């Protein structure tokens, strides 16, 4: 199946009638005041736009953006060291050198991400087989600085301390699709 | 080997090829000072084209020389057009990188370079 | 499991003697410089080295040469071996002449008064390959050992 | 008084400024799609003062998206330095940052801020049209806190 | 349990101290130290032994698909606790 | 989240914090190594 | 030293040099070359700054990721100087506007900031103090910098002993106060410098012969006290110095000679400005006691330096003060100045 | 079977027959047509007969591959010839596609087809940029995707993954300069290589 978009000319030895309606089209050039009126149907129309701060646009649960390290209802970072995260992490971002913690436990001594590297691509959350690490869905982050984007660990668990009781509704509501 | 050449045959005929782009350099560095503003007077920017020739004698192999010289109208042709900038043209020169003393003493001074 | 040594009590930096009599931290350009001080100002006989333990065979020769230069052959190491007769002449007073494999294509062995299980614990283990699969008999001379 | 009279100059000189900056018209990937999505009805820059001029010298801020490539680096600092310098910077995304993807690769700068000096860093590998919006409001204030005729009284 | 060095810094999960001959200390210079106040070594021995009946029993951490791949435990030492890896919860037998 | 609100987990923070910028109360990295080497210790005992 | 002090790195940009420094005035001229000789061979650089955040953006690159870190201070006060020569290992000072401010003047400024710093440094336990004076000033000068400049050169050996002083000529380079001093020049009739020129002997230096002789100062085991003095080849006289720069610069030039009774009077009518002063009662006789001869002191080539002559980095600096039908020219042309050897 | 891309078995009759009419028809410059699982067509050539052959697809009233797609080079340091050029075209008039691949040393050139199939003008150009494969009888040869000063063929195995140059602005000169390559992070070459065939009988025996 095709068709034509530009394939009508063929001379009906055009009437007289069918000449005004071309030669008013020309002499007074109606075809663009028909688009005069179509940007004249807009300025009475409501403007879509929202005042940011005051309105800031809809998101959905999974929606990834800042970094953060989870942690179960009794303390205890919910990290312990697989290394299967930056194993996959694409752009190379992620350093997570470890140890026993002294309490015979197994836990970080280190973990990084290069937030100036971090596609943002949630491999590492769908990976992670504790829901320790997660993409937040924070997007108001930015910062005047080169350094303030390299979080490690403390910079990365508080901020996991901080959005949990925002994180878990959204893994809560979405648990059942992963 | 009996292999193949490319654009030439033994040695001698690849070397007036090689002649005929020196033959194209030492006229052309005039200019490009005059086009895009430079600091090199011209025999600071002469003695690096003669330096850069000065580099690959070493070899002995046509089809090699046949295909240097090949490069070299590239970046002639980038250069007898201002397709490069300042920049590219004064990269050659290596004004920035500090150059490692060659003797053995110092060499190791700073790093574990062999 | 001595990787763990490698990375404690380890030199990082030249020191150097003190005004006081303390070791203080300098520059390879100040130690050389008063070693150097003290090679050609003694000499010949007065000078040596004693190696030992973990060391290449690239050192000993540039440590070799280095005093061989200044005419000396006082060039020693910590673990004692003969030089009566034939001591460092003749490849064959100080090696295994026997492959460590010919250990296999054998029928006796005489074990002086060592541990070869504790002294290169793996030409032990050769030995008791060649303890199980082929009838071997041995006859250690001195310490009884477990 | 003197202090009082320079620090609300100094506070009522980059009202102008911080409104109506004048950003440029870059892109070179795909994170520059967003900044169209920042011109689109939803969060209007317009509605900021804040409007596309596609020369320098009518601008007063450079957006970089996008990987800065070493072919491309030359003509991103022969643009920065073509503005006058009450110039400001930005840096939308993580291949402008650091090279996020593109990092170890050949031909990619490892940050707009090796060439560049900025101001302010937008991270996202998109970054949402809403997270340069807070970058250029963030960058709207970041030179609302600066002091040019305080520092020229006390001197 | 971020308790301050003798130079002046605090102490993390980790004993990472700066020391006080160290010129990486300019860095928080007009700024400061994000450290976590909520060591996860005491949080975890704040938590009390649950006192099981089975001697072979199951952990997770709230959720089979949230949290804790299913490990199961030998609760045959009746001197030591036994401890899942994921969590640092502990157990007991009761008999 | 009033009528359905979160759950509290006894480490959340109750004071929530802006975006530290460029102030004091902002982020710098660290090493968080323990150092990983250990040189030697010199004697105050001369010979 | 340390451990972290240690240089283990190839080169630089993301290697180190255990050269942690405080370069205090890497906000004008000098500073800029200085932290780029420092940053680009791995080095933090602890940038202090009284000035505006907007003034010190071009210092943020020249920077590898986290060896530039910057602080704020003034002068007129303790515990700011404190802070920043704390984790030090080396200490520059670069300070000296060029002119008497409301606030600070030259004995504020040459003396009493030096003082402060280099006190406040010796506490703290650092090994060196580059100080950067400037050559003509011995005492008794016609000038009233020069004859503070070397009352820090004692106010700081009295305080700080076994410190590095450089004593520079008069500096030249990109956005300098040299060449595009007497550049400027061109926007009234004519130049008027005194005695036709004649009776100034003046050997400049190029900013990065400096800039490369300070680095490798704060790294010899040699100058543990030794003055300097960074002057350059090409001893040149001023009248030919000027008589180049307006062949190179192709406006004109013609002189119109005066004597100090109004050349250092008409200073004083433009250090009538609130701004940047374009000349001052003293920035005229620096031009004119600008008269030495290099006698004894070590200069850049026991540094590490082969100082460059004008002749050769001239179109960096005057290319812009030219004129389109000038705008391409060759210093193959320009007829090079007449150097007087004295 | 439910997860397994049926084989459709009559696709791959219709072009192992097309593939000994290209070799019977033409036994000079042809070895080992080949047709895979995945029903496509290899006819592998001597690159001295390669316009012989693009001629051929490009005008033959059975053989109508008028449209090219890709020219590739594919890098093999194992062998001589280490760089094999792959040609694909296709049949508006057939449906069916087509790989005529060859091979070349960092030093044994190809002629070019840019009088065939103009569309390699370019796919050789970056040919020439990427590998270092010269092209004989090209209109201008020259870089299109690297830097104007680039000395290297990237593509190369040889070569490093971040290259030997990296940029930056040097405030002393006023440029974008570049000083030699100098990490932060060291990119971190992962072992992601396991044992175990995965292929048998589908390998190589000694
Ligand atoms: C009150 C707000 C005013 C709204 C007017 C804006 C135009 C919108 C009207 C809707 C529309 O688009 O119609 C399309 C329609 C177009 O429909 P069409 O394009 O589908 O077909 C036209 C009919 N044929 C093809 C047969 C010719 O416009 C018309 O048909 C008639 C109007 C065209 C002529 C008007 C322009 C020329 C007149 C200039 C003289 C001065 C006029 C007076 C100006 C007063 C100021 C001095
Ligand atoms: C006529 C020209 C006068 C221009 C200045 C008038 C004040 C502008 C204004 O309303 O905002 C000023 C601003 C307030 O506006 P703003 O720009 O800071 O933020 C607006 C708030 N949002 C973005 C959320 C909508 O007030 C100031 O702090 C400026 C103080 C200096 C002004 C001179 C005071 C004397
Ligand atoms: C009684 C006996 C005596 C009577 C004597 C009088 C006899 C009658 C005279 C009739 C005159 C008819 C009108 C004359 C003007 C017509 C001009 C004209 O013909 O324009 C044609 C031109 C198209 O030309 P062309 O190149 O051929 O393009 C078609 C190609 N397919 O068209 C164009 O290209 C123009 C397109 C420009 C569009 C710009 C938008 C204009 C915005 C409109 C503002 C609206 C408000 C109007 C205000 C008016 C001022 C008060
Ligand atoms: N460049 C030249 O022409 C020559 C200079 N010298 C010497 O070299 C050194 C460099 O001076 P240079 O850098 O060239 O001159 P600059 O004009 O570049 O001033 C350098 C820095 O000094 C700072 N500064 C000056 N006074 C004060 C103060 N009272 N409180 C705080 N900061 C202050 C300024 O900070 P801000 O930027 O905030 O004003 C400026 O950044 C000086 O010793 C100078 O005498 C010697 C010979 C030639
Ligand atoms: S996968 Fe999850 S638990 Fe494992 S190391 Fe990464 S963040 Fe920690
Ligand atoms: S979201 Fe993707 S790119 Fe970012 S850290 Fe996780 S795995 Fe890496
Ligand atoms: S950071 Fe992501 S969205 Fe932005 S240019 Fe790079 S790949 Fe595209
Ligand atoms: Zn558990």
């Amino acid at each position: 199946t095709y068709k034509y978009v530009n394939k009508k000319e063929q001379e009906s030895e055009v009437d007289m009638k069918s000449a005004t309606d071309n030669a008013a089209r020309i002499l007074m050039w109606t075809e663009l005041i028909r688009g005069l009126g179509m940007t004249l149907s807009y300025l009475f129309r409501e403007p879509a736009t929202i005042n940011y701060p005051f309105e800031k646009g809809p998101l959905s649960p999974r929606f990834r953006g800042e970094h953060a390290l989870r942690r179960y209802p009794s303390g205890e970072e919910r990290c312990i060291a697989c290394k299967l995260c930056e194993a996959i992490c694409p752009a190379q971002a992620i350093t997570i050198e470890a140890e026993p913690r002294a309490d015979g436990s197994r836990r970080t001594t280190r973990y990084d991400i290069d937030m100036t590297k971090c596609i943002y691509c949630g491999f590492c959350q769908e990976a992670c087989p504790v829901d320790a690490i997660v993409e937040g869905p924070n997007f108001e982050f930015s910062t005047e600085t080169h350094e303030e984007l390299l979080y490690n660990k403390e910079k990365l668990l508080n901020n996991g301390d901080k959005w949990e009781a925002e994180i878990a509704a959204n893994i809560q509501a979405d648990y059942l699709y992963r | 080997t009996s292999v193949k050449p490319i654009f030439s045959r033994d040695l001698n005929e690849a070397k007036r090829r090689v002649r005929e782009l020196y033959r194209a350099w030492y006229r052309e560095v005039p200019n490009t000072v005059h086009l895009m503003q430079l600091d090199i007077t011209v025999k600071q920017g002469r003695d690096k084209v003669r330096e850069m020739f000065m580099k690959n004698a070493h070899v002995t192999d046509p089809r090699v020389v046949d295909l240097l010289v090949i490069k070299g109208k590239m970046e002639l042709q980038e250069t007898i057009k201002v397709w490069k900038q300042r920049t590219h043209v004064m990269r050659f020169f290596h004004e920035t990188e500090t150059p490692r003393p060659k003797d053995f003493l110092s060499k190791f001074y700073m790093g574990h370079d062999p | 499991f001595a990787y763990d040594g490698l990375k404690r009590q380890r030199l990082t930096e030249p020191m150097v003697r003190n005004e006081k009599g303390l070791l203080t931290y300098t520059s390879w350009e100040d130690a050389l410089s008063r070693v150097a001080g003290m090679l050609q100002n003694f000499e010949g006989n007065a000078v040596a080295a004693i190696a030992g333990g973990l060391v290449d065979a690239e050192a000993l020769v540039a440590l070799k040469d280095l005093l061989n230069k200044v005419d000396s052959d006082n060039l020693c190491t910590e673990e004692i071996f003969p030089t009566e007769g034939a001591g460092t002449d003749l490849r064959s007073n100080y090696l295994l002449n026997t492959t460590i494999a010919g250990v296999e294509e054998a029928d006796v062995v005489l074990l002086v008064g060592t541990n070869p299980r504790f002294e290169a614990p793996l030409f032990n283990a050769r030995i008791r390959k060649s303890w199980l699969h082929n009838d071997l008999k041995v006859a250690l001379i001195g310490s009884p050992v477990d | 008084r003197a202090e009082y009279v320079v620090t609300k100059l100094d506070d009522l000189i980059n009202w102008a400024r911080r409104s109506s900056l004048w950003p440029m018209t870059f892109g070179l990937a795909c994170c520059a799609v967003e900044m169209m999505h920042m011109a689109a009805p939803r969060y209007d820059m317009d509605r900021f003062g804040v409007v596309f001029r596609a020369s320098p010298r009518q601008a007063d801020v450079m957006i970089v998206a996008g990987t800065l490539t070493n072919k491309m680096a030359p003509a991103l600092r022969k643009v920065y330095d073509q503005m006058p310098e009450p110039r400001y910077v930005v840096s939308m995304g993580s291949c402008a940052n650091g090279g996020g993807y593109y990092h170890y690769s050949y031909s990619v700068v490892r940050g707009c801020d090796r060439i560049v000096p900025v101001d302010i860093y937008v991270p996202g590998c998109p970054p949402t049209a809403e997270a340069l919006l807070y970058g250029i409001l963030q960058l709207q204030r970041k030179i609302k806190r600066e002091q040019k005729l305080k520092i020229w009284y006390r001197r | 349990g971020v308790q301050v060095s003798p130079s002046g810094e605090k102490i993390t999960h980790t004993g990472q101290v700066y020391d006080e001959k160290d010129y990486r200390r300019v860095r928080f210079v007009d700024r400061q130290k994000e450290v976590n106040e909520n060591f996860a070594i005491d949080l975890i021995a704040q938590q009390p032994v649950n006192e099981v009946e089975h001697r072979i029993i199951a952990c997770d951490g709230g959720g089979g698909a949230l949290g804790h791949p299913k490990v199961y435990i030998n609760l045959d030492k009746e001197t030591k606790t036994g401890t899942c890896g994921y969590c640092g919860l502990q157990f007991k037998q009761h008999h | 989240p009033t009528t359905n609100p979160p759950t509290a987990r006894k480490f959340i923070w109750t004071n929530h914090k802006f975006n530290v910028s460029a102030t004091p109360e902002q982020y710098v990295p660290y090493s968080t190594t323990r150092k990983k080497i250990h040189e030697w210790v010199p004697p105050s005992t001369p010979y | 030293l340390h451990h972290a002090v240690i240089p283990h790195g190839k080169g630089g940009r993301s290697s180190v040099s255990g050269v942690v420094a405080t370069v205090f005035g890497a906000t004008g001229f000098l500073g800029r070359y200085v932290v780029n000789h420092l940053g680009r061979m791995g080095s933090q650089v602890i940038i202090p700054y009284r000035c505006d955040v907007y003034d010190i953006m071009h210092l943020r690159l020249m920077g590898d990721l986290g060896q530039l870190t910057f602080l704020e201070w003034d002068a007129r006060d303790k515990d700011s100087i404190r802070k920043a020569v704390q984790h030090s290992n080396v200490v520059i000072n670069l300070i000296g506007r060029e002119w008497e401010t409301r606030n600070f003047d030259f004995e504020d400024v040459f003396v009493n900031i030096p003082r402060a710093i280099a006190q406040a440094s010796k506490e703290a336990g650092v090994e060196r103090f580059i100080h950067v004076s400037h050559l003509n000033a011995s005492m008794k000068s016609s000038s009233k910098s020069l004859r503070s400049k070397a009352v820090g050169e004692k106010e700081v050996r009295s305080v700080f002993p076994e410190a590095i002083i450089i004593r520079p000529s008069d500096i030249f380079g990109r956005e300098d106060r040299f060449l595009n001093h007497f550049a400027n020049y061109r926007w009234f009739l004519a130049v008027p410098l005194v005695s036709l020129g004649f009776k100034t002997v003046k050997q400049p230096v190029y900013v990065a012969d400096v800039s490369k002789g300070i680095v490798n100062a704060t790294k010899d085991p040699d100058a543990v006290g030794k003055t300097f003095a960074f002057t350059g080849p090409n001893r040149y006289l001023l009248f030919h110095l000027v008589k180049y720069i307006f062949g190179m610069t192709h406006r004109t030039f013609i002189p119109y000679p005066l004597p100090l009774f109004v050349y250092s009077w008409i200073g004083k009518l433009f250090g009538l400005s609130p701004f940047e002063p374009w000349t001052t009662k003293d920035k005229v006789e620096r031009i004119h006691i600008s008269d030495v001869m290099p006698t004894d002191l070590p200069g850049l080539e026991d540094l590490g330096v082969q100082p460059t002559p004008l002749e050769l980095k001239s179109i960096e600096v005057l290319r812009r003060h030219r004129t389109y039908r000038w705008l391409s020219s060759e210093i193959e042309e320009t007829k090079p100045a007449k150097t007087v050897n004295y | 079977r439910p997860t397994v891309r049926p084989r459709s078995d009559v696709t791959h009759k219709q072009l192992s027959a097309f593939g000994e009419y290209v070799a019977e028809i033409l036994p000079k410059y042809v070895q080992q047509v080949q047709v895979s699982c995945l029903d496509e067509l290899e006819i592998c050539i001597h690159p001295d007969g390669v316009i012989p052959t693009l001629t051929f697809l490009r005008d033959h009233t059975n053989a109508q591959f008028k449209s090219l797609a890709d020219l590739t080079a594919v890098d093999v340091p194992t062998r001589q010839n280490r760089f094999e050029i792959v040609y694909n075209l296709l049949s508006l008039r057939f449906n069916s596609r087509i790989r005529v691949k060859t091979y070349a040393d960092e030093l044994t050139p190809i002629d070019s087809i840019v009088s065939v199939h103009i569309a390699a003008n370019w796919y050789e150009r970056e040919v020439w940029d990427m590998f270092g494969v010269f092209f004989f009888n090209h209109p201008d040869l020259r870089r299109i995707l690297t830097d104007y000063g680039f000395e290297g063929h990237p593509f190369r195995k040889d070569f490093p993954l971040t290259g030997y140059v990296e940029l930056r602005y040097d405030d002393e000169v006023k440029r974008v300069v570049a000083e030699p390559v100098e990490l932060a992070q060291e990119f971190r070459k992962f072992d992601l290589n396991s044992p175990w065939e995965a292929f048998p009988a589908y390998r190589q025996p000694p």
